[PDB]
């Protein structure tokens, strides 16, 4: 079983409501 | 003798208890604007949300009640923990303002959209995710908003479920979907106008899969009838039976459309929008695009449930009972169920719950 990761990186580096009332 | 301070922040102003000190905006919606701000007592960076006459008409108040209503009920890691209740007026008649207070995520997960995600952190984040929604399911309640502005994250790779404003409690009655901005993430059932089952939300984890993989929304639409074209186009013109299902003019519509075929999933997820693939038998790009096949499906009585979502491979790996078989919510002896009040009424329904839990 893989270990969970920890850190996650947030940051880069590199009117109408249903299909008929508009017919 | 005044417990409440009032800060500025652009239009809107925050009255609040004096306990929460240096607000700042961090993010906002249909229903205004969201602050950080430091809890002296508790000694923590909290969120802090404000619904501003939110009796003023019908679907902010059935939006705010459903609001209120939940966030009481919901115990769970991977749904949004529920902090304070206050309101700055002190009677019925001049009450004018609800603030709700939740812990601090760091982001919601537009942020993560962009950036490539290897397969743990993935199929880690979806499990979460899965999480949240049977903890939902597990009462009756089907949450159908979720999409990623409503989904936030933390730099420790936790990730929590928010915002039930539209969230509907059990029942067999159909219960038409509220007018929304961000439809991208609707399932056919409600953008066609049918009834549905809790797996409308599974249909939306769809989306979300698709985006983390493909950075781009899977479908773009300005209007109900472009959206649709986007699903056909992609998925393919669904089966006839499925067009039974319509109504008669939806489904002479839906008959006339030009009969698409749709792609495969390779060549709608192929292996270069996917990370190195892992040495685990179980984090393929094969696995994870097995599971959007069987979450981006037009027919919901096809459609896999979030029950199968987390006995899939690609999500079993992170399984444990105490997060996807944890205890419900309570929902209590309250209706969600889009009935209709006055405003007078409205203004008292959402007094009470302020100030009882
Ligand atoms: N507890 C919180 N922690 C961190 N960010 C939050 C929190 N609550 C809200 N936000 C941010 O504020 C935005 C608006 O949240 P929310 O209002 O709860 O859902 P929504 O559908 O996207 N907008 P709304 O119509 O106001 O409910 C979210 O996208 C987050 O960026």
């Amino acid at each position: 079983r893989p270990k969970r990761p920890t850190t996650l990186n947030l940051f880069p580096q590199v009117s109408i409501c249903l299909s008929d009332e508009l017919p | 003798d005044n417990n409440f301070y009032s800060v500025e922040i652009g239009d809107s102003t925050f009255t609040v208890l004096k306990r929460y000190q240096n607000l700042k905006p961090i993010g906002s919606g249909a229903q205004g604007i969201v602050c950080a701000a430091y809890d002296a007592i508790l000694e923590r960076n909290v969120a802090i949300k404000k619904l501003s006459r939110p009796f003023q008409n019908q679907t902010h108040a059935k939006r705010a009640y459903r609001e209120l209503v939940l966030m009481k009920c919901v115990n769970h890691k991977n749904i949004i923990g529920l902090l304070n209740v206050f309101t700055p007026q002190k009677s019925l008649e001049e009450f004018q303002d609800v603030y709700i207070v939740m812990e601090l995520m760091d982001a919601n997960l537009c942020q993560v959209i962009q950036m490539e995600l290897d397969h743990e952190r993935m199929s880690y984040l979806l499990y979460q995710m899965l999480c949240g929604i049977k903890h939902l399911h597990s009462a009756g309640i089907i949450h159908r908003d979720l999409k990623p502005s409503n989904i936030v994250v933390k730099s420790d790779c936790t990730l929590k479920i928010l915002d039930f404003g539209l969230a509907r409690t059990a029942g067999t009655s159909f219960m038409m979907t509220p007018y929304v901005v961000t439809r991208y993430y609707r399932a056919p059932e409600v953008i066609l106008g049918m009834g549905y089952k809790e797996n409308v939300d599974l249909w939306s984890v769809g989306c979300i899969m698709g985006e983390m993989v493909c950075h781009k929304i899977l479908f773009p639409g300005r209007d109900y009838i472009d959206q649709w074209n986007k699903v056909i186009e992609q998925l393919g013109t669904p089966c006839p039976e499925f067009m039974k299902k319509l109504q008669p003019t939806v489904r002479t519509y839906v008959e006339n459309r030009p009969k698409y075929a749709g792609y495969s999933f390779e060549k709608l997820f192929p292996d270069v929008l996917f990370p190195a693939d892992s040495e685990h038998n179980k984090l393929k790009a094969s696995q994870a695009r097995d599971l959007l096949s069987k979450m981006l499906v037009i027919d919901a009585s096809k459609r896999i449930s979030v029950d199968e979502a987390l006995q899939h491979p690609y999500i079993n790996v992170w399984y444990d009972p105490s997060e996807a078989e944890a205890p419900p919510p309570k929902i209590p002896d309250k209706q969600l169920d889009e009935r209709e009040h006055t405003i007078e009424e409205w203004k008292e329904l959402i007094y009470k719950e302020v100030m009882d839990l």
